[PDB]
């Protein structure tokens, strides 16, 4: 996408301070609370009945991870999101078959992560750089989509 | 909310539908597989080649659905009960999808009810697509 | 955008067939009685209080005159619809504080309308490049908002 | 539909809001205005720029009949009635704008309730969010 420079460096110097496998685990964990219907790709996984059981499960928390760190290495390529992903665009969209609607709601969902987490420095101008770059990476998941 | 007045253009433009619900309802379908892609990710399972009898019975069931809460438009709730449980619970298609389709079956409708399509029925019909999506998308949380 | 040679001369083909100033106004007008809200931009119009006053108001028909004619033009510069649009796209963000949204319901009531008034001809394949052009112009449209 | 428990966590949480629902609406809507620069489109007269006294009283506005709404959780269209008009015949935003501040809504709420922002309790303030914003669209046609 396009980033102002210091949309850029707001974003990296926040990154920076993320663990990515507990912020990959909740934002996961919550994208399949508030909106339970994306757990349809996810019965393999275990008990997803309560919100207790979600947060708690450990395959929830294992591929949070695995997205959030394929997220992280999109973050070194901002100017060329859609080929740093497009191999993934293809594959979630022939083979895992994912409405891209759940990129949008996932992105949602790590700006209410990042905000719960970070609190006061979670400000308005970080949280809007951010927007910009959860809005291009589900973009760039879902470009290869026929 | 629909006034008396959609109810009475909804069931005229229904009526002139008639037998042809069926059609109308795979067509649309056809449409919205064309024209947002995007929503072929709920049918991997089918064979969504023109004419597919696949997608044929499937028009015909969405349908049946509209015809059925056509008929109980004051009491659609009810009447969609046990659809509005199988998106929430089974099926789960992300709500942005029904949007999707509603435009394709309107689209379905002006291109066979040249007459009928007035400004006034068109807007009557969105309101009702639209309620018919708000009840399947009901009890989803 | 990017259409096939096929999408592309399908789009061509039918809008030879179009009455630009009686489609224009009736996009406009069913866009003002199906979605009321939008009349929010027009009240410098006149009556538009009933589906007959807004569909028989000379304002809204001449208006609708207007946009299609642009439309119309940018259908010659599909390549580039951004750079065709540029200048109308500031325009209705820094002076006319359209919300982009509107756009894409106007879009949506062309092809309503396209298919009302061509029938069986508006196939699926031709109303499939039809969207992506409409897209394309709401997209063109809202590019320079800030 | 709120269930009982979603009723009881949006009370928890707004409850503990309290005085600052104020400056947390203002802060909503500064983080609406930069994150999603269509919306400005509807505020034209206003000052928007940081700390403005018109985008601060709007906020105190936004966040009185917010806790209206939670104060009459069981009759929300009742007590928003007036709003609802007012937005309908009015201001005519687009429905879509009301996800958008919702959205922002959640955020600030997140970044100032660090403790009360549970999972569950996330989950019902969105469906509160989305109720009422149902609600004061309920009208537009
Ligand atoms: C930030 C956006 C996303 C990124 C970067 C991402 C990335 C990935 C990666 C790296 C994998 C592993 C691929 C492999 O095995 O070769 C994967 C798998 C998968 N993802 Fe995505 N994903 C994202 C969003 C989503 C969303 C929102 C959903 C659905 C709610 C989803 C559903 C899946 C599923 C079902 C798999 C397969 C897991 C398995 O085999 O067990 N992903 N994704
Ligand atoms: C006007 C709104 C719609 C109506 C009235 C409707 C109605 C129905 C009905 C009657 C069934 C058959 C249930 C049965 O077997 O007993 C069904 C199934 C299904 N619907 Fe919906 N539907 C609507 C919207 C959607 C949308 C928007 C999608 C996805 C884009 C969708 C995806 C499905 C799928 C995947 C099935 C299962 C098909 C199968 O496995 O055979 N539906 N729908
Ligand atoms: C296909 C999309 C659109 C195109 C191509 C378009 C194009 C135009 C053009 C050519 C003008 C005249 C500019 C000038 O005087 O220099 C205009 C004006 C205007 N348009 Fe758009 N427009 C579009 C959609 C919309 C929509 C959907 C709305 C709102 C519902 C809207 C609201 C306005 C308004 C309020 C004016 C000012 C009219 C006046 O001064 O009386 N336009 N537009
Ligand atoms: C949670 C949803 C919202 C609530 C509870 C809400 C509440 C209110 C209230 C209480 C007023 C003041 C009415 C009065 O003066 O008596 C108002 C005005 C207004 N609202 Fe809404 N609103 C909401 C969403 C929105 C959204 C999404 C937009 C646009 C992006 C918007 C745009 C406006 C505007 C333009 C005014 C007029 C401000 C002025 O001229 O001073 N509202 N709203």
């Amino acid at each position: 996408v396009h980033l102002t420079p210091e949309e850029k460096s707001a974003v990296t110097a926040l990154w920076g301070k993320v663990n990515v496998d507990e912020v990959g685990g909740e934002a996961l964990g919550r994208l399949l609370v508030v909106y339970p219907w994306t757990q349809r790709f996810f019965e393999s996984f275990g008990d997803l009945s309560t919100p207790d059981a979600v947060m708690g499960n450990p395959k929830v928390k294992a591929h949070g991870k695995k997205v959030l760190g394929a997220f992280s290495d999109g973050l070194a390529h901002l100017d060329n999101l859609k080929g740093t992903f497009a191999t993934l665009s293809e594959l979630h969209c022939d083979k895992l078959h994912v409405d891209p609607e759940n990129f949008r709601l996932l992105g949602n969902v790590l700006v209410c992560v990042l905000a719960h987490h970070f609190g006061k420095e979670f400000t308005p101008p970080v949280q809007a750089a951010y927007q910009k770059v959860v809005a291009g990476v589900a973009n760039a998941l879902a470009h290869k989509y026929h | 909310v629909l006034s008396p007045a959609d109810k009475t253009n909804v069931k005229a433009a229904w009526g002139k539908v008639g037998a042809h619900a069926g059609e109308y309802g795979a067509e649309a379908l056809e449409r919205m597989f064309l024209s947002f892609p995007t929503t072929k990710t709920y049918f991997p399972h089918f064979d969504l080649s023109h004419g597919s009898a696949q997608v044929k019975g499937h028009g015909k069931k969405v349908a049946d659905a509209l015809t059925n809460a056509v008929a109980h438009v004051d009491d659609m709730p009810n009447a969609l009960s046990a659809l509005s449980d199988l998106h929430a619970h089974k099926l789960r298609v992300d709500p942005v999808n029904f949007k999707l389709l509603s435009h394709c079956l309107l689209v379905t409708l002006a291109a066979h009810l040249p007459a009928e399509f007035t400004p006034a029925v068109h807007a009557s019909l969105d309101k009702f697509l639209a309620s018919v999506s708000t009840v399947l998308t009901s009890k989803y949380r």
